[PDB]
């Protein structure tokens, strides 16, 4: 079947209406591709095996290799210049994201001393999600060790120590494959960076640091404005948050986690292919008498056996050409995707959206991020009601003073208008029922009523006017 | 100065081309002199010249107004051509417009036309080819010597004399005319050629990290007996004359192979190893084919075979080629292929006879020149169990207990054993691809994966993924000029590391302690291009297809 | 060259929508979408014609200095024996606490404090260990 | 805030004839290059 | 395997239903042959001799 | 594209006979066309410029 | 054991090949024991097996 639901909350103020109320967390995760890894080759050494004969006759398709090496260069170029203007880090919120930093005392504001770290509650889930000293590699998260486990040097490629490898291979052939571990390092910078300042208590200097407990009631207050401050609901929630990153971190080592392996491992095997594909081509004899240039000039007199080698570089342009046009369009896919992880930190991570259903599914709390292989990984962190609170809705109130009829209705369109057991009027925001006493403030004056408004009385008048 | 070609003209554009540009020697003529000289092209006397490079002239240019004033102090004749044959040709004109003629003893051979009343230039290559404002109207037999007497006299025009050769450069066409021309001859030069471009832009560029030529040859075959056979092939041509003159070769010559099990008709390799030559017979005739002159003069002919039908040459066969089987024959039974026998005389070469080829791809047979000589640490030709190429061979320390040899996905060999010790030898590439660092018009470094000196860098350091040559001094602070990666390189060459942005942080929502709250603004403006529209095209198929 | 041409013109596509959704929220009107139009807090945009496409001004606000602020979570405030907070109604301000000791508040994109009055602020039943303690001065004009 | 506007402008216009104003630059001519090959 | 319709190629307006496959032609623009050539002199350009 | 006159430098053009045009069909009939050459096609004698 | 090649050796991957990976009979031989017989194609004998 199809999955089914409660269904949405309707701007409905009319008459009994469902507020949700009882909330857990529920953690959503996601792979977005940020670039693609580049690849420079060399044409004339891709076609012409360092052969000075086949070079020249070569040169007749000099336009050719102008070309191809110039698309190339000037998408690799292009690429390069939009993720170095995405990426960025504040020093002091780098300093706290850590889950060491987290887990101490030292960086805490004074006034917090009543709690024990930042985020204690929390860590139990943050700790997964934050770099740690002590791991593989340098300064990365559990989840993206697991990520990067499951999914470079040409010094050693002219050593002569051993038989070469596959990229040794690739590169005697004209292939090299531009440095992308500095993009890899730069996400994890970038991600960790986001993540230390949600804590990071002033921008002046200092590495200051609130909990993130408190850091995330800020958030709730976004969501709708909370009023049961005597109520400590933040354990539930911290709990649940702890529990999903377990689930999580263990699936990786959850729909959701599926799809984010599905569709990394079919990033790295696309780009895998399409390069190995590259490298068969060059077993091609394309109708002649041999695919290697070096055999043929050791066979044939330069008067047949330039006929021959120019049937190798014509079918070797053309799937150079191939080649080209596909990494072209492959990088355009990008670009577009990249825009979307960059809307994605920028309305989820950096800020609070008002983009209903955007940051996941459910109602937006927080996000946090990580690095992954060529893109980033998205934990989105919504609420998920359990259980609705019935409140008796009106569309407004009907008041008089002395001949003169009036009504009232509220200015604030995004909150219910609804009368408590105490015959007072109380306003709650349509997300959460987080119910306040209404006040004159929240009310304006029109000019008649309607058949849906209640009658005010003596009693009510004091407190609405 | 126009461009040669031998066939279709450019308008405009830029092209790379190998063209006689090389000045060897510019020799001006006055308002009022006369050019009279004789040249020669295996060894030009460069007595008037306009620096000179003394070298073999391929094309002596004359670069003038060939107007109704220029005039020749040999009357008609206004070149006169020494060939190869001991033969004169001569170039003339007359005037029965001036009409010019090819005439060899007195009688015209060619009738070339009239000369334009709009000649600019004039070009004779030492290979017979006269080129006409840029244009090959016509040819003749190869030239030693150029005998020449041009003057504008009385009309006070001044010209030049060019004695240059050829080489490949970059040249600007506009209007059909020339208007920069860059030369391929420099590290720099070269990049400006492959990219079709004048003026390089900042940026990385592929270049070769080095070229290779003059190497020892390197064989390894599998140990097998010596056992060596000479093939002495005999072909007797028969020459005659036809009624112009010039050679003919009879279809009656005979093609004699090693005597093979009492007949001959047929010869095979039953030996291992084998070395082919070409005993070449001359006999000339009359016309009632009596084959009992000698040859001289013209009907003088090499017997040479050429390739024909086969996947090999003749003359390769003497290399390291390998057989199973390897027969020659007199008549096409069984036969794979044939050679094409024929007579080559001082210009003409043409076919009398074919030879039959029967044979076997594989191993047992080797073709030899007259072995397992190996040359390591250095880069060779080599021929390693039948696969060709050059690289450098060294000895490695690895252990690979299967197999004979080793190779790429792209069939390149990796490495391959010693049969005798079970050594495993690695070979790689003598040159590998390096990125030059290219500002402002000159190459300031490169990336390349071997530590030898590229591109007239000569210092360098080492960074963790490769070698980087320069011209900065190595045994910086700098602003890059070029980046890619954290990997930047400034205008004095340096090679610098690039970190990532770095910002104060976001304005949180924290209402709970001391806070910040961005108070003093200015202006910043940035600027991004959006795309909208491609430039559509509408294209009709069947006049594409069929015009 | 029909299959090379379709793929780029899908590709275009995409691009013209995000310029029309530029035009739309960064020109016409003034976004909320943090970070859409241009690095920095934006306030205008113009735009010009380009070849195949057309070119954004984004004129941003770029903060040189900060200005630091005591803030309060919230007011508790008492009358008799009733205790109760008072929380900013406004999510997106700062409230905090002047030299004069009155309280003001302020968004937190710019430095632009105002008085806080009555109809600032929302009454709850309790009072949090963060709140600032009101005092008979400042009463009068926060409820 | 105008004076900044203006010289922004300034460096942006001598820029043409800035970090962004070398992407346009290079966007712009890879469209057009594209198109033309 | 019966003929139900048929559209002959003999005016300029069936020259497009039949390149287009179309007998029912939608509003729109379609390439065509401004003219069609036949029956023309002969002119040959050598050089001299 | 064009040649020169060996006997007198003058140049020539070389153009096609035809050219491809679009033709505007509306409701199944012809009812113009869009060409380089300012001669009739297809049954069309108005023009324009 | 290794695979049979009449080229070109594989140092590392997968592969789908047809090899003598067959066994019909698998004769032991121990540490003090001479190996002598005589073996067909054609029909084997398998006695040690
Ligand atoms: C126009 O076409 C002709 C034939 O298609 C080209 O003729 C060839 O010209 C080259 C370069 O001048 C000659 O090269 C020489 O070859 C000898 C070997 O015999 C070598 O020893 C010399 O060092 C040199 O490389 C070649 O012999 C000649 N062959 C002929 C006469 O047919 C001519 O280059 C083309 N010219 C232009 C401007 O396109
Ligand atoms: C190495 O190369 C040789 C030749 O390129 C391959 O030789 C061939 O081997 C196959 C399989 O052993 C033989 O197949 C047999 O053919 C007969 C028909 O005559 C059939 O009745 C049998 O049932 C069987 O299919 C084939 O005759 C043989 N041909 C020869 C000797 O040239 C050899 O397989 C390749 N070996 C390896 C490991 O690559
Ligand atoms: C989006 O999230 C909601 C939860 O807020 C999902 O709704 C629940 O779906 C399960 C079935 O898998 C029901 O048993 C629950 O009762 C539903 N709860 C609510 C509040 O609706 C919803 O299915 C998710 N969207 C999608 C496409 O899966
Ligand atoms: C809203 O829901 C409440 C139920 O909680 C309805 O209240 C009942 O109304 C019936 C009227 O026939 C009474 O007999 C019951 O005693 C009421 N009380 C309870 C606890 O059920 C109410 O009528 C609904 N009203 C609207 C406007 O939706
Ligand atoms: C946070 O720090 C505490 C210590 O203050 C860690 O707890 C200790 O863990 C070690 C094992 O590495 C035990 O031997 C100690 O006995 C533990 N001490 C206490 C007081 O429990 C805790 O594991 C750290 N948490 C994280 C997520 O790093
Ligand atoms: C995955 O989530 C489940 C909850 O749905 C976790 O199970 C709970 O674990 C706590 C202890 O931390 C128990 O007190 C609860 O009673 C358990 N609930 C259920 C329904 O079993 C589970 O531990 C999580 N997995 C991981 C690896 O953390
Ligand atoms: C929200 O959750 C609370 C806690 O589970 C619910 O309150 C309990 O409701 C049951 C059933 O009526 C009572 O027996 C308990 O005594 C209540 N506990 C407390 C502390 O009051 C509440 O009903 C839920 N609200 C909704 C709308 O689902
Ligand atoms: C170039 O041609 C001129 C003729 O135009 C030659 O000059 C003539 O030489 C003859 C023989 O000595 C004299 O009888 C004539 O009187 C000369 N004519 C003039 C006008 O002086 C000249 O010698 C030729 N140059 C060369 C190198 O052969
Ligand atoms: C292959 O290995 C053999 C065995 O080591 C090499 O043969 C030796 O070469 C050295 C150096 O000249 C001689 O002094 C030894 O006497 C040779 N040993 C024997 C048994 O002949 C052989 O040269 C290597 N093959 C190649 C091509 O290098
Ligand atoms: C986005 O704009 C901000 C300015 O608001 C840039 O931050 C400045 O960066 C420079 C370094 O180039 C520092 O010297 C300034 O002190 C920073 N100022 C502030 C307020 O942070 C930020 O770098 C820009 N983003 C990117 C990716 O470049
Ligand atoms: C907020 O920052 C101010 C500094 O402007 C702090 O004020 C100082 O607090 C210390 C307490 O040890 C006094 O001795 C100083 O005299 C105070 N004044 C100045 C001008 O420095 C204030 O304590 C900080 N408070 C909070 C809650 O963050
Ligand atoms: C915002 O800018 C103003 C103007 O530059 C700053 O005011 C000056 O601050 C200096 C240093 O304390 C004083 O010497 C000047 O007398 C002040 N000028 C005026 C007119 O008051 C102000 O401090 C800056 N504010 C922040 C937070 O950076
Ligand atoms: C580019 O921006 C700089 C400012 O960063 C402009 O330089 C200022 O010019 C004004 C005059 O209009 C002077 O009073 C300032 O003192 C200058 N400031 C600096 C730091 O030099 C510059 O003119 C702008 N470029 C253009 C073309 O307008
Ligand atoms: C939903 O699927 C279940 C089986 O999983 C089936 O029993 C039920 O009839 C289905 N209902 C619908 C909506 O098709
Ligand atoms: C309000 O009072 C009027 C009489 O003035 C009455 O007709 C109307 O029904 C009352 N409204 C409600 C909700 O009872
Ligand atoms: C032509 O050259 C030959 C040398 O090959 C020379 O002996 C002969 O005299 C020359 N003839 C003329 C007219 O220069
Ligand atoms: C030139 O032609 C004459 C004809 O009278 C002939 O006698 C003479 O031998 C010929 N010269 C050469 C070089 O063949
Ligand atoms: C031949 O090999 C030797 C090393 O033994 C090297 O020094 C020499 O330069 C090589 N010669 C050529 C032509 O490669
Ligand atoms: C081939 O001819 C050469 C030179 O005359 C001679 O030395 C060689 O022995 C001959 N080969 C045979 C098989 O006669
Ligand atoms: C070749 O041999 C034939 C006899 O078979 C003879 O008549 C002829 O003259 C010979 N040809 C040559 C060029 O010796
Ligand atoms: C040919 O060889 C045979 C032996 O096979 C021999 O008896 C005979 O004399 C030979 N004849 C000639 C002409 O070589
Ligand atoms: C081969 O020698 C190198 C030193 O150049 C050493 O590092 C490597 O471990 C050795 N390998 C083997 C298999 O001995
Ligand atoms: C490079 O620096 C060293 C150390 O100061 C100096 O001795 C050397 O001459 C310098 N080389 C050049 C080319 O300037
Ligand atoms: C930042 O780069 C500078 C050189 O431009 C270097 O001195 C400094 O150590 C780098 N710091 C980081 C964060 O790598
Ligand atoms: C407010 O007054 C209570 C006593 O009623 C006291 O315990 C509390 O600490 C005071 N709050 C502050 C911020 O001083
Ligand atoms: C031949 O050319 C003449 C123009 O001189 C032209 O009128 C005539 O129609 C042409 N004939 C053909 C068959 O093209």
């Amino acid at each position: 079947n199809v999955t089914h639901s409660d269904g949405d909350v309707q701007p409905i103020s009319t008459g009994n209406v469902t507020i949700p109320t009882n909330f857990t967390i529920s953690v959503q995760v996601e792979y977005i591709q940020v670039y693609t890894t580049p690849v420079s080759i060399d044409c004339a050494r891709y076609v012409c095996n360092g052969n000075p004969r086949c070079n020249k006759l070569l040169t007749q398709y000099v336009s050719a290799c102008q070309t191809i090496e110039q698309a190339l260069a000037m998408g690799a170029r292009l690429e390069n210049m939009e993720v170095d203007s995405m990426l960025f880090v504040s020093e002091n919120a780098l300093k706290l994201a850590s889950v060491e930093a987290f887990n101490s005392t030292e960086n805490l504001d004074p006034i917090y001393k009543e709690w024990p770290n930042i985020g204690g509650s929390w860590l139990g889930g943050l700790k997964d999600i934050l770099p740690s000293h002590n791991s593989k590699r340098k300064y990365r998260s559990a989840i993206e060790d697991l990520l990067f486990d499951k999914v470079e040097d040409y010094k050693r490629c002219t050593g002569g120590y051993d038989i070469a490898d596959l990229v040794c291979a690739q590169y005697y052939n004209g292939i090299m494959v531009l440095p992308g571990v500095a993009n890899d390092d730069k996400m994890t910078m970038y991600t960790a960076s986001l993540a230390g300042g949600i804590t990071l208590g002033a921008l002046g200097g200092g590495a200051v640091a609130i909990p993130f407990a408190v850091a995330v009631q800020a958030r709730l207050n976004y969501v709708a404005l909370q009023t049961d401050v005597l109520n400590k609901n933040q354990q539930i929630l911290a709990n649940a948050f702890n529990q999903a990153i377990g689930n999580i971190t263990q699936a990786f080592g959850l729909a959701t986690v599926a799809k984010v392996l599905a569709k990394v491992q079919d990033v790295v095997n696309t780009q895998g292919q399409a390069l190995s594909h590259l490298t068969v081509q060059l077993q091609n004899n394309f109708q002649a008498i041999s695919s290697s240039i070096s055999d043929i000039y050791n066979r044939l007199d330069p008067p047949s056996a330039d006929a021959q080698v120019d049937r190798l570089i014509t079918g070797r342009l053309t799937a150079l050409n191939a080649f080209v046009s596909q990494t072209l369009t492959r990088q355009a896919e990008v670009r577009a995707s990249r825009q979307l992880a960059k809307d994605k930190v920028n309305e989820c991570v950096r800020s609070q959206s008002q983009r209903f259903g955007f940051c996941g599914n459910g109602t937006h709390l927080f996000s946090l991020a990580n690095a992954a292989p060529n893109g980033m990984i998205f934990f989105h962190t919504v609420l998920l009601p359990t259980a609705y609170q019935t409140v008796t809705a009106c569309s407004g109130i009907c008041a008089s003073d002395g001949d003169r009829t009036f009504g009232l209705v509220v200015k604030d369109v995004q909150l219910t208008l609804f009368r408590n057991l105490d015959d007072k009027f109380y306003l709650t925001p349509r997300t959460m029922y987080q119910p306040r006493a209404a006040t004159s403030s929240d009310f304006v004056q029109i000019e008649g009523c309607d058949v849906l408004f209640v009658n005010a009385t003596e009693i009510d008048l004091p407190s609405i006017i | 100065w126009f461009l040669l070609t031998n066939s279709s003209t450019v308008v405009s554009g830029k092209l790379v081309t190998r063209q006689p540009l090389v000045v060897n020697c510019l020799w001006p003529v006055p308002s009022f002199k006369e050019a009279a000289s004789t040249f020669c092209f295996e060894g030009a006397g460069f007595d008037q010249c306009n620096a000179v490079l003394n070298n073999t002239v391929d094309v002596i240019r004359f670069n003038l107004n060939f107007t109704a004033d220029v005039q020749s102090g040999m009357g008609a004749t206004v070149f006169s051509l020494n060939t190869t044959g001991g033969v004169i040709l001569e170039i003339s004109c007359y005037n029965d417009p001036r009409y010019c003629y090819v005439l060899y003893n007195g009688t015209t051979l060619k009738y070339l036309g009239t000369l334009p009343p709009s000649v600019k230039e004039i070009a004779i290559s030492k290979w017979g080819h006269f080129y006409i404002n840029g244009y090959n109207f016509f040819s003749t037999f190869p030239i030693d010597c150029i005998s020449f007497n041009l003057t504008t006299g009385a009309s006070g025009a001044f010209w030049t004399i060019a004695y240059t050769s050829y080489t490949e450069a970059l040249v600007q066409v506009e209007n059909t005319a020339i208007k920069k021309v860059t030369y391929c001859n420099s590290h720099i030069n070269n990049i400006k050629c492959s990219q079709l471009t004048a003026n390089l832009q900042n940026g990385f560029y592929p270049v070769a990290s080095s070229e290779v030529g003059l190497v020892n040859k390197s064989v390894v075959l599998l140990p097998s007996f010596f056992a060596h056979t000479t093939v002495n092939i005999t072909i007797d041509l028969g020459m005659k004359r036809s009624g112009y003159g010039q050679p003919i070769a009879s279809p009656l010559s005979n093609i004699t192979l090693p005597m093979q099990d009492n007949n001959t008709d047929v010869y095979c390799i039953r030996s291992n190893q084998f070395s082919i030559y070409v005993h070449s017979t001359c006999k000339s005739s009359l016309w009632d084919n009596v084959f009992n002159q000698d040859c001289t003069d013209v009907l003088e002919a090499t017997a040479v075979i050429k390739t024909g039908t086969c996947p090999f040459s003749f003359d390769k066969l003497n290399n390291h080629l390998t057989f199973n089987k390897f027969c020659l024959s007199l008549s096409p039974v069984g036969a794979n292929c044939k050679f094409d026998v024929a007579a080559r005389t001082r210009t003409n070469e043409q076919v009398v006879r074919s030879l039959y080829v029967i044979y076997e791809e594989g191993d047992n047979i080797v073709g030899v020149p007259s072995l397992s000589v190996l040359h390591l640490d250095s880069c060779t030709d080599y021929n390693i169990y039948g696969r060709t190429g050059v690289g450098v061979i060294r000895q490695t320390n690895s252990t690979l207990l299967s197999g004979l040899y080793y190779t790429s996905l792209s069939g390149d060999l990796l490495g391959f054993k010693n049969v005798s010790d079970g050594v495993i030898y690695s070979v790689t590439p003598c040159d590998v691809s390096a990125q030059a660092a290219v500002i402002d018009g000159a190459i300031v470094g490169a990336m390349t994966s071997i530590n030898s000196e590229l591109l007239g860098l000569t210092h360098w350091t080492t960074t963790p993924n490769f070698y980087y040559y320069s011209i900065y001094n190595y045994t910086v602070d700098c602003e890059p000029i070029i980046t890619y990666s954290n990997i930047g390189v400034c205008k004095n060459g340096a090679l610098v590391f690039i970190n990532v942005t770095h910002s104060d942080g976001d304005v949180q929502p924290i209402s709970t302690g001391n806070v910040t709250i961005p108070t003093n603004f200015t202006i910043s403006v940035q600027v991004e291009y959006i795309q909208v529209y491609t430039t559509p095209v509408s294209i009709d198929c069947a006049r594409y297809v069929c015009n």
